[PDB]
């Protein structure tokens, strides 16, 4: 509609509609970062909406790369692709890309990450979907039954000269 | 349908690992700094570059491989394209030579490219985590930025370099490949058993699979020592163009100037201040413009370069290193002194500085840096020229700032915000190390089971992209750091400084210093 | 196989100092090929010459390993068909050489089995070791602050009269006497006497059993050598190592005591070679000569070389391009000061401008 | 005092000693380089 | 090496109208074969020692 | 041989930069330009530039771009003439190099004039008498070394010291409310660093796309080869004469670097066939900057501001280059590493600065008088300063004292935070103007504000600032002692 001016005052490309489909054509996620990499290259900067692709691509997706990757984490994905999007593109994350982070943390069972992330909604969104709340209080409650609401090793005492300097 | 080459003339003499050549008469010609390959044998050639054009016709050349095996009187065919080597995500992992030859361990790029435009780059706004407190939040870089590491021999301008390297593999294992920094390791000059031990050091680590090493040992010729730098950053320029971000070390520049210095020299240039060459500068100059931060319109890539430069009794005063220190937007200065006081890594922050600021910080780290900056000056002048705080936290910051392997990024903010608002003004200064390590690799609420809160745990290390993102002074995560640092704090005062100040004995006093020493080296 | 070279028959067109032009009809030579002059020229020795550069398709610069006494233009030079070769084997322990590899100590023919240039390229970087690990030499100062690494590079810096030849002497006693594997004394520019007292020190320690098994080989080139010999001693008694390492898979120490007359010696024959010179002085080629030399003074994976190279500081200043450049490739560095001897504390070491690689808590206690 | 004043007179020495030294190796360089082309005279008329 | 020598005159344009002459050098770098060279056109079909 | 335009040539020789061109009816004159008609493979064009002539056919010439793809015997065509570049009110807003053209990738620019780099200095007879007071808005620039309009200005620095935060401060303060033009010339230094000044210039709406722009950028830099770095002053010089000289306006010439300039000569030089001199520069360094200097100078057409930053290498002020630069000025602003180390910021040496209308008939004798006794007491309290080190600050007298504490706030009350440190600094900056720094200042000669603290003189602005900082210092250290007093 309105043409948008990169920060020298050339014109960027605004049809960011194809790239979304290939996007949500990928199956993992890290080739969604291609993407958008691609876009970026082609003078066509992402917008809300491409962003929101890519964090449902990293949500629906088996994993990080066709061979397993040590320490990957869809939540530091997620995290890390805001962080991108709201300081080095001055976008505002909306109620659809926190629900996605808050799904994942649901889904991997990390309760303690969706308390924060449920504070983050109901302070600059608008509440938390009750369905996911809910189904994070039951992971942490499991944990309490099942004893792992801590790594163990923290929970052992120890004193001044009992403790083991790597 | 013959594989004709264009023969151009003959080799008249060899002086070392330079030669001069005769053009047949009536024949093409070559361009200057074209390749040319010199026929050793009907199969083998050894490569060449053209550095001088005379008016006799005769041409200087510039050996690079297979120089034992030239001979003068030999033939010389011309290939008449400049210099191009391999690049791309294939090369990763590997150990090559400035020409792209692979070294055994036990698409094409230009060499050179020009440097981008001035609208063809963006300010400087992504940080690049070296992994040091010191050096994050006093001296910030960011991607797209020249920080030359200047100092003595022996001060580790080495290793704060290679855990640059090695404190990115943590980080791309997690984000999108679109944000991980790739590594280029570029070694002039250097001992192969040094490359050996850093290629060792870095798969360990596993930071191969994000790094590449490109060697000129020693004993090769100073043209391959030469073209390093240059060679190294074009394997860099790939992802630069391709909207993503590189890392290009060089160790050292101050081995590349004695390689061209000896190369003029040899091919008769007119020497200049202390031998070199009068466009010594220049060739640094073209060097370091090709890193850069490229705008949103031709990809958002970066190019990030850390030349290493070695002085003589801490002189600065120097012509190599005045020039490199007039081109780069920063300089880490690492002080012989402060090395062998036990500051390690040796980081002089006066003399220290960085031009880009703080917008080559995260948004979390910049209020700790800029309160931390006005404390350290002021217990800079204090002690200069009486337990005020800016004097009781400065010790305390300086202390903080002694690392031996580089820091996950939450650890080290949480610890300096912890230190900044003065939970440790009631621990000695001996014990800072002791109190960091509990804090990050122990959880003193969950032992005394006195642990209230809800998410923020030092061991969820999934903390560190919120942390990054919303800021430590915001109300999601202030009221549970508060909380967890007061609990820390309580915790750790009563039930282990009472302890370590109440011992006497030979036995326990040898004990405990073990332990303060080996918390140095762990946290 | 046989060089296609040899038996090339050249004349001297051009004599200055060290330095002799040959032209060859038939084209020069290799790099680095021996000729030897045929003519009596009523000298008293043999001359002998190593060609370094190319001047044309015919012409090849030279340095001459003796005197260039008594020599006149158009005399007759023949190739030797190679490389200045040398004797090596066990047949060379308990025997003293020079340059070109003849004994000189008017004992019974060597009978080496083979000969090998003294030229070499170096190992690769997959033929590089891991091993670190701590060399006791009983001094103090070394084994607290800069301790020594076996298989690895050890240098002494220092002036004139400061005590870079006696802690090598204390060294030699304190290592290489109860050493199993094999020594290597190269004398570079150094005093004719000191390599006489080494003799009738090594001897009277039955390292050198006359009669019996050695564990020792000498070779000097001393400070009465041309500068051509100096400047190639070194590479001959390295390629001496380089066999016991290699073809045997032994341990070898490595004295060589003074690397800095090597890098003064090419000085010497650059200004003659017609070479612009570099800062102080120096041949624009420093640095290469000493990283062509120090590569090839390591550890493999077939055997361990530990060297100790004393390095001589002129006018005591550690910043000439000599000195300054040999610290990157070494080690442990030991530099003595001039003032701390002075004040009755010997060794002189300067602790503080020390340094080791070692001194890492993953390798000493 | 009469440390660092023999300091000062022995730099000033090496100072004047390089810098003409410098100057003086870029003339031989640029002597070098420099070649004398054939005679065109009258070799005969002699 | 005539054969090859003609094949290179044919495609150098320049030499259309140039009479074609074969003159022998002595190569002591090769032992099998040979090569030709026309107008800085280089064509190698030689091999030397293993 | 008087119109060369399109003569023929051929390359002879090729070393480096430094490029020897044969023409058979003879060399055209020196300065002249020179294009590669030969089709080499290049991705740029090459253009050459006479400087000496061997002989009667031959000439030595400098490029422009890299030599890189340069055969021998390659056709060469002159131009006609030395290089020109457009000039004129459609310049402005725009960027450009050396040879003139547009880098901004803008569209094409309408150039009705173009004029050749190399020109004429004026003479004696076009010099005009300018002494009025230039207002920076700094307190220690406007207080010990005025700036006077229609001179010549120089930032003399190391590496690091602060000489391009200056040069954006004083574009900030002088150039957004300029009633004429603004030249800025990168010479040698960082592309980001222009890249940072093209943003600000536009935001602060100086370079106006859409409506009317009022500055030109010239930019050479680090990666372009020295035979640009040494003409690309000449260029961005001619534009703004012309502006001067045609448009009779009052101009503004901002420099980063001037030093490059002799660097680039000096790295050619040895190609050129010339002995080094002393240090190793060339020959000709004090006729050949002498040249570009004297053409930046106000004449009874036009007048020229000028703000130039040198660079002193290695801190050493006693350097060729540096000390070559001191005789072309009118104000010099020379900088030290000590100062900034301190916390001080500008860090001006005010003992080391000198201006020409120091002199009570062309500024106020108010000003003149508190100029020099600040000066005079920064001297005296440096001479203490080695007495408080041997004896003590206990042994002064009364009198020594005074002066002491009186001196202290002097140095810190000459550190101003600036409108473009504010990322540096983290604070907002200020701008003081004239006559409130004098009164400030006088008021501290006398001890109107002895009782005052002494760190509320640091990093402020004018007086009113000044109390503002100590109420807020007494709050604070009222809370501290509430504080400790509970306890
Ligand atoms: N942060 C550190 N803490 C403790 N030791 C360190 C640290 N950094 C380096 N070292 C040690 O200091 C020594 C010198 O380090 P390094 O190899 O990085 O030096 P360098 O600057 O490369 O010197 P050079 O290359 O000239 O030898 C090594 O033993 C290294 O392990
Ligand atoms: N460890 C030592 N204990 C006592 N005296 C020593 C010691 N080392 C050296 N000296 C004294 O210093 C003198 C010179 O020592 P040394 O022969 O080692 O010199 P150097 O370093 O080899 O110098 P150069 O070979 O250039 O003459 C000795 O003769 C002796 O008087
Ligand atoms: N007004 C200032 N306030 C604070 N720091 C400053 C100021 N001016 C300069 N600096 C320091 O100097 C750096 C910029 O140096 P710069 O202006 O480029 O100097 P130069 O061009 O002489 O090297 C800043 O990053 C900061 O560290
Ligand atoms: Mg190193
Ligand atoms: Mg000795
Ligand atoms: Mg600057």
């Amino acid at each position: 509609a309105a043409k948008k001016y990169d920060l020298f005052g050339y014109e960027v490309d605004t049809n960011t509609a194809p790239w979304i489909e290939k996007i949500k054509k990928c199956k993992y996620y890290d080739e969604a970062g291609e993407v958008l990499v691609n876009m970026n290259v082609s003078n066509c900067p992402p917008d809300i909406a491409t962003y929101n692709a890519t964090l449902q691509c990293i949500y629906q997706s088996p994993s990080k790369q066709s061979t397993p990757v040590d320490n990957e984490s869809k939540f530091c994905a997620m995290m890390d692709l805001l962080e991108e999007m709201q300081h080095r593109n001055r976008l505002k994350p909306n109620e659809e890309s926190w629900t996605w982070v808050m799904k994942e943390c649901v889904k991997s069972g990390q309760f303690r990450l969706g308390y924060c992330i449920q504070q983050v909604m109901e302070t600059e969104c608008k509440g938390c979907p009750a369905d996911l709340v809910k189904a994070n209080e039951a992971n942490a409650q499991k944990a309490k039954t099942e004893g792992k609401e801590h790594p163990g090793h923290l929970s052992q005492q120890a004193g001044l000269f009992d403790v083991k300097v790597e | 349908f013959f594989k004709t080459t264009e023969m151009i003339g003959y080799v008249h003499s060899i002086d070392g690992t330079i030669a001069t050549l005769i053009p047949a008469p009536g024949n093409p010609g070559v361009a200057y700094n074209t390749i040319i390959q010199i026929q050793v044998s009907p199969t083998t050639f050894a490569a060449g570059l053209v550095f001088n054009l005379e008016k006799d016709g005769r041409i200087g050349i510039i050996l690079m491989d297979n120089i034992t095996e030239v001979q003068s009187g030999q033939k010389v065919m011309a290939t008449g394209q400049l210099l191009h080597i391999p690049v791309g995500a294939g090369v990763l992992g590997k150990v090559v030579n400035p020409l792209g030859h692979e070294v055994p361990v036990g698409t094409l790029g230009k060499v050179d490219t020009g440097a981008p435009n001035i609208v063809s780059r963006s300010p400087v706004n992504y940080n690049l985590l070296t992994g040091f407190k010191a050096v994050d939040t006093m001296i910030p870089i960011g991607r797209g930025q020249r920080e030359l590491i200047v100092g003595d021999r022996q001060t580790g301008k080495t290793s704060i370099a290679v855990s640059t390297i090695i404190n990115q593999v943590r980080i791309n294992q997690q984000i999108l490949s679109k944000n991980a920094v790739i590594s280029i390791y570029v070694s002039i000059g250097q001992r192969c058993s040094n490359v050996a031990r850093i290629h060792r050091l870095l798969q360990s680590y596993g930071a191969l699979r994000y790094t590449t090493v490109m060697a000129a040992t020693a004993a090769e010729p100073a043209g391959l020592q030469y073209l390093a730098p240059y060679a190294g950053v074009t394997m860099g320029e790939y992802f630069m163009n391709r909207g993503r971000h590189c890392l290009c070390v060089y160790d050292d520049l101050s081995k590349q100037a004695v390689a061209y210095r000896q190369i003029s020299l040899l091919l008769r240039r007119p020497p200049g201040r202390e031998a070199y060459p009068g466009d010594v500068f220049y060739l640094h100059s073209r060097l370091l413009e090709r890193a850069a931060m490229l705008s949103p319109g031709k990809g958002g890539g970066s190019v990030t370069a850390l030349p290493i430069v070695e002085t003589l009794s801490n002189d600065v005063t120097a012509y190599i290193v005045t020039n490199v220190i007039s081109i780069t937007d920063g300089q880490i200065y690492l002080d012989t002194k402060l090395f062998t006081g036990g500051q390690r890594p040796a980081v002089n922050i006066g003399l220290s500085v960085s031009r880009v600021g703080s917008s080559a910080q995260n948004a979390a780290m910049k209020g700790v840096a800029g309160k931390l900056k006005g404390i350290l000056a002021e217990y800079r002048k204090l002690a200069a020229d009486v337990q005020t705080i800016p004097m009781i936290r400065g010790a305390r910051f300086v202390a903080l700032f002694n690392q031996k392997q580089p820091s996950y990024f939450m650890n080290a903010i949480v610890s300096l915000y912890a230190c900044l608002n003065g939970y440790l003004d009631d621990v000695k200064v001996q014990y800072v190390k002791f109190y960091e390590y509990l804090l990050v690799h122990r959880d003193l609420g969950i032992m005394y089971g006195t642990a209230k809160n809800k998410f923020f745990y030092m061991y969820v290390q999934e903390l560190n992209y919120l942390i990054r993102f919303f800021t430590l002074n915001s109300p999601i995560l202030h009221g549970e750091l508060e909380e967890m640092l007061k609990q820390h704090t309580h915790l750790f005062l009563q039930h282990y400084q009472s302890k370590m100040n109440a011992i006497k004995s030979e036995k326990d006093v040898k004990a405990l210093k073990n332990l303060l020493y080996s918390c140095k080296r762990a946290v | 196989p046989v060089a296609d070279h040899k038996g090339r028959v050249g004349h001297v067109s051009q004599v200055i100092g060290a330095v002799v032009d040959v032209h060859f009809a038939d084209g020069v030579p290799p790099v680095l090929t021996a000729l030897d002059v045929v003519d009596k020229l009523g000298r008293d020795e043999p001359l002998t010459l190593e060609i370094v550069q190319h001047l044309d398709a015919h012409t090849g610069r030279c340095i001459a390993m003796q005197t260039t006494d008594l020599l006149k233009l158009k005399a007759k030079v023949v190739s030797t068909g190679g490389n200045i070769s040398v004797p090596v084997g066990r047949e060379t322990l308990g025997r003293i050489f020079n340059v070109l590899g003849d004994a000189i100590d008017q004992r019974g023919p060597v009978g080496e089995k083979l000969r090998m240039p003294i030229h070499a390229v170096a190992p690769k970087l997959a033929d590089q070791a891991a091993e670190d690990a701590v060399l006791t030499t009983g001094i103090k100062v070394i084994d607290l602050i800069l301790p020594y690494c076996k298989g690895g590079k050890i240098g002494l810096f220092g002036g004139a009269g400061v005590g870079k030849t006696v802690i090598i002497m204390e060294l030699i006693n304190n290592v290489a006497k109860g050493h199993g594997g094999f020594s290597v004394f190269a004398g570079v520019g150094e005093r004719t006497r000191e390599g006489t007292d080494l003799y009738l020190e090594m001897m009277q320690s039955k390292v050198i059993d006359l009669k019996g098994e050695s564990k020792c080989v000498l070779v000097y080139g001393q400070m009465n050598e041309p500068p051509g010999a100096r400047a190639r001693v070194a590479q001959s008694a390295l390629t001496m190592a380089e066999y016991f390492r290699d073809v045997e898979g032994q341990d070898v120490l490595l004295f060589i005591d003074n690397i800095f007359r090597f890098t003064q010696a090419n000085s010497e024959v650059s200004a003659l070679l017609g070479r612009i010179p570099a800062a102080v002085g120096y041949q624009p080629t420093l640095a290469e000569d000493l990283g062509q030399l120090q590569e090839r003074i390591t550890s493999t994976t077939k055997g361990s070389i530990t060297s100790v190279q004393a390095v001589y500081v002129p006018a005591d200043d550690i910043t000439d391009p000599a000195p300054a450049t040999t610290f990157s490739h070494l080690d442990a560095t030991t530099v003595l000061d001039r003032a701390v001897a002075e004040s009755g504390i010997y060794p002189a070491v300067n602790p503080l401008e020390c340094a080791s690689r070692i001194m890492d808590p993953d390798v000493i206690s | 005092q009469q440390r660092t004043s023999s300091l000062y007179n022995k730099t000033r020495q090496f100072g004047i000693t390089a810098a003409l030294i410098e100057i003086l190796s870029a003339m031989s360089s640029l002597e070098g380089n420099a070649m004398k082309g054939v005679r065109r005279n009258k070799f005969w008329e002699g | 090496a005539r054969r090859v020598a003609e094949e290179l005159h044919k495609g150098l344009k320049e030499l259309a109208d140039y009479t074609l002459v074969l003159k022998t050098v002595v190569d002591r770098t090769i032992v099998k074969g040979f090569a030709v060279e026309l107008a800085g056109q280089y064509v190698n079909k030689a091999e030397g020692q293993q | 041989v008087a119109d060369h335009k399109g003569r023929v040539g051929h390359v002879s020789q090729v070393i480096g930069a430094v490029v020897d061109v044969h023409f058979a009816d003879g060399v055209p004159p020196v300065l002249t330009a020179l294009d590669v008609v030969d089709k080499l493979g290049r991705d740029e064009p090459l253009t050459l530039e006479i400087v000496q002539h061997l002989d009667a056919h031959t000439g030595r010439c400098i490029a422009m771009q890299t030599t890189d793809l340069l055969k021998l015997k390659a056709k060469v065509v002159s131009t006609g003439g030395n290089i020109s570049v457009p000039v004129g009110r459609e310049t402005l807003g725009r960027i450009f190099n050396v040879l003139g053209d547009a880098i901004d990738q803008r569209g094409p620019v309408g150039e009705k004039l173009r004029m050749p780099i190399h020109a004429v200095a004026p003479k004696l007879a076009d010099q005009a008498a300018e002494d009025a007071v230039l207002t920076t808005g700094i307190k220690v620039i406007d207080l010990i070394l005025p700036y006077c309009k229609g001179g010549k200005i120089g930032l003399f620095g190391g590496a690091g010291v602060g000489k391009t935060v200056i040069i954006m401060e004083l574009i900030n303060n002088v150039a957004k409310g300029h009633g004429g033009f603004s030249v800025f010339a990168g010479v040698g230094e960082r592309t980001r660093e222009g890249t940072d000044l093209y943003l600000e210039m536009m935001q602060s709406k100086v370079i106006d796309l859409k409506g009317e722009s009022k500055c030109v950028l010239v930019y050479g830099q680090m990666n372009e080869p020295p035979g640009a770095r040494a003409r690309v002053a000449q260029s961005a010089l001619t534009m703004a004469e012309y502006f001067r000289d045609v448009e009779g306006q009052d101009v503004l010439l901002f420099i980063d670097n001037i030093f490059r300039f002799t660097q680039a000569n000096s790295e050619v030089s040895a190609l050129l066939g010339r002995i080094p001199a002393a240090v190793g520069y060339q020959p000709t360094l004090a006729e050949d900057l002498g040249q570009l200097q004297e053409r930046i100078t106000s004449t009874t057409k036009g007048s020229i501001t000028s703000v130039q930053a040198v660079y002193v290498p290695a801190d050493d002020i006693t350097d060729p280059a540096p000390a070559t630069t001191f005789s072309h000025l009118d104000a010099t602003t020379v900088l030290d590493r000590a100062v900034a180390e301190s916390g001080i910021y500008p860090a001006v040496n005010p003992l080391e600065c000198a201006s020409r209308i120091m002199d009570p008939d062309v500024i106020s004798v108010d000003h003149y008088n508190v100029a020099q006794d600040v000066v005079q007491m920064l001297t005296k309290y440096r001479e203490l300063q080695d007495i408080i080190a041997v004896l003590g600050i206990d042994e002064l007298s009364e009198e020594d004292k005074l002066i002491v504490d009186r001196a202290r706030k002097l140095v810190k009350f000459l550190s101003q935070p600036f409108q473009v440190a504010e990322v540096f600094t983290g604070m907002t900056g200020h701008y003081v103007q004239l006559d409130d720094t004098i009164d400030s200042f006088s008021g501290l000669l006398m001890g109107t504000y002895d009782q005052v603290p002494e760190m509320a003189f640091y990093m402020v602005g004018g007086i009113n600032s000044v109390l503002e900082k100590a109420k807020k210092m007494a709050e604070e250290a009222a809370e501290l002692e509430k504080m400790r007093r509970a306890r």
